[PDB]
C-alpha cells in the first residue's frame, strides 16, 4: 500500500 | 453531544493523554466534542483532530480489505455481512468526519494554513468513501474527492512553500488518490515527481526544524514513486 | 444480547473473520452471544473467547498503566477523571467475563480440560482487578484470584500432564500474580521453576507438535524466571 | 512486564 499522511 | 458538558481545555487536554494511551477512539471522540464547542482549532489541535481520526479510519480499513479479500475468495452470508458492517461503520466515521469539516470547519477556517488543513482532510475522507464504494454513488464520491483536493492544491500552491509539511502531505495524498482511486497513475507519478523536486530546491530555506519537518514527508513521495516507476 | 438473534455458528465464525481483521472488540462480542447461546464450547471456541478478551482487556490495562503513571507524577482533574474512565471500562469488560463463567460456563464445564480453562480465566480477570483496586476490595479480589487459580492448579495436577499447554499457561499466570498482585515473590520463583523442570521432563512423551506447544510456553516461564532471579 | 498467556 502506498504511504498517506 | 456526549462531549457536550466537558470544557474545551479538558477535551484537549485528554484528546492528548487518549494519543499517549493509544486510545484513539477516545482521542477522536474527545477532539471532536472539541470542534464541537464552536471555535477555531489551533494547528497542534487541528493535528491531534486528524491523528485521532486517521488511526480509527485506518484500522477500520485494514479491516475491511482483510474481509474483502477472504470475501473475494469465498467468491453462506456472514463474510459478505460482516464485511459489510465494518463497511458501514467506516462510512458513519467518514460521515461525523465530514460533517465536522462541513458544520463548520472549513467555512470558519480564515487562514489558508487552516482551510487547506481542512480541505485535504475533505478529500482524503472522501477518498476512504470512495474506497468501498461500488456504483454511481462512487463516480460522485471520486468527483468529490478530487475537488476537495484540487481547492486545496490552488490555495496552497498561492499561499504556502513547496516545503510545507501540510501542502506536502496534501500533495503526497492526491498523488495516491490519483494512483489508486482515480485510475489516473500518470497524474500520481507527476504529481509526487514535481512535489519532491521543488520541495528539495526549496530546502535551503529552512531552519533544522523545518527540514526535518519536510524531508520526513519527501521520504514518502520516493517511496511511492519507487513503488510506481 | 444483540448478538441474541444471530445463528451460534454464524457467531464462531464472525469471531473468526474478526481475528483475522484485529477486530478484537467484535471478537469478543461475537464469543459473548456465542456464549449466551448455552451450549459448552470447543477447545477451539475457548481460545477464541480467551484470545478476543485477553486482546480487548491488554489494551484497556496497556492504557491504564500510561495514564496511572502520568496521575503519579502529576501527584486539574483530568488525568484522574480518564484513568478513572479507562478503569470503569476495564472492570466492566473484566465483569462481563466473569458473569460469563459464573453464569454459566464453570458449572456446566463437565470435563477436566474445560473446567481448568475457565477457572484459570476467572483467576486472570480477578487478577485484573487486582491490578486496579485499592482498598478493602483489593484484598478480597487477591484472595478469589488465588482461589481460582489454585482450584484450577489441583485440577489440572491430577487431571492434565504436565506439559499440557493449559496447565502450563495456568502455572504462568498463577506465577505472575504471586510475583506482581500477591507480593509473594518466592512463591512465583517456585512454582515457576517447578513448572518448567516438570514440563521439560515431559516433553519426550510429545509427538512434535505438542513439543512446540510445551515448549512456547515454557520459553516464557524461563523468560519469567530470567527476570525474577 | 512479565509474560502470560
Ligand atoms: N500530538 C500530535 N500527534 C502532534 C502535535 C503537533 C503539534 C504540536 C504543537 C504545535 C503544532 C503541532 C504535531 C505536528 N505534526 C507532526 O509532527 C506530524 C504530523 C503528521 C505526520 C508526521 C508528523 C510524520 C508522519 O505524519 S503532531
Ligand atoms: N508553517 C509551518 N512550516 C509550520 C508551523 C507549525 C506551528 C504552527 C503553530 C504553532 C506551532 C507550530 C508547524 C508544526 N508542525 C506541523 O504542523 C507538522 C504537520 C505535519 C507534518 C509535520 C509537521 C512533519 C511531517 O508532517 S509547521
Ligand atoms: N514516469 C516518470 N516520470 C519516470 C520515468 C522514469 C524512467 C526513466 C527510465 C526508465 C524508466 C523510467 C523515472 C525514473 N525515476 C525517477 O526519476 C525517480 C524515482 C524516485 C524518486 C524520484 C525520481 C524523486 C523522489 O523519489 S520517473
Ligand atoms: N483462533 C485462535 N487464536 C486459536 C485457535 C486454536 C485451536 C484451533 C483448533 C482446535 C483447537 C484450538 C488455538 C489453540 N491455542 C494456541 O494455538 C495458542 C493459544 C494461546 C497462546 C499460544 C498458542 C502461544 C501464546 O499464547 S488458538
Ligand atoms: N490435550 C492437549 N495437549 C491439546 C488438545 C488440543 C485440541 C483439542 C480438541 C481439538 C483440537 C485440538 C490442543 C489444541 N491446542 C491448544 O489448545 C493450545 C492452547 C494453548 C496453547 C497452545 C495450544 C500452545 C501455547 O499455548 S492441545
Ligand atoms: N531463587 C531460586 N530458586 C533460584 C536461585 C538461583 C541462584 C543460584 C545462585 C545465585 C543466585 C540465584 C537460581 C538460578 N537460576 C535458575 O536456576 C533458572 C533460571 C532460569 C530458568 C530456569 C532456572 C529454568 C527455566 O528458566 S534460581
Ligand atoms: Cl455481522
Ligand atoms: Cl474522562
Ligand atoms: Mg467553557
Ligand atoms: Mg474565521
Ligand atoms: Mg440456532
Ligand atoms: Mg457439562
Amino acid at each position: 500500500f502506498p504511504a498517506t499522511v | 453531544g456526549a462531549m457536550g458538558s466537558m470544557e474545551r481545555a479538558s477535551l484537549i487536554q485528554k484528546a492528548k493523554l487518549a494519543e499517549q494511551a493509544e486510545r484513539y477512539e477516545d482521542m477522536a471522540a474527545f477532539m471532536k466534542g472539541a470542534v464541537e464547542k464552536g471555535e477555531e482549532l489551533s494547528c497542534e489541535e487541528r493535528n491531534l483532530l486528524s491523528v485521532a481520526y486517521k488511526n480509527v479510519v485506518g484500522g477500520q480499513r485494514a479491516a475491511w480489505r482483510v474481509l474483502s479479500s477472504i470475501e473475494q475468495k469465498s467468491n453462506g452470508p456472514e463474510v459478505r455481512e460482516y464485511r459489510e458492517k465494518v463497511e458501514t461503520e467506516l462510512q458513519g466515521v467518514c460521515d461525523t468526519v465530514l460533517g465536522l469539516l462541513d458544520s463548520h470547519l472549513i467555512k470558519e477556517a480564515g487562514d489558508a494554513e487552516s482551510r487547506v488543513f481542512y480541505l485535504k482532510m475533505k478529500g482524503d475522507y472522501y477518498r476512504y468513501l470512495a474506497e468501498v464504494a461500488t456504483g454511481d454513488d462512487k463516480k460522485r464520491i471520486i468527483d468529490s474527492a478530487r475537488s476537495a483536493y484540487q481547492e486545496a492544491m490552488d490555495i496552497s500552491k498561492k499561499e504556502m512553500p513547496p516545503t510545507n509539511p501540510i501542502r506536502l502531505g496534501l500533495a503526497l495524498n492526491f498523488s495516491v488518490f490519483h494512483y489508486e482511486i482515480a485510475n489516473s497513475p500518470e497524474e500520481a507519478i507527476s504529481l509526487a515527481k514535481t512535489t519532491f523536486d521543488e520541495a528539495m530546491a526549496d530546502l535551503h530555506t529552512l531552519s533544522e526544524d523545518s527540514y526535518k519537518d519536510s524531508t520526513l514527508i519527501m521520504q514518502l513521495l520516493r517511496d511511492n514513486l519507487t513503488l510506481w516507476t
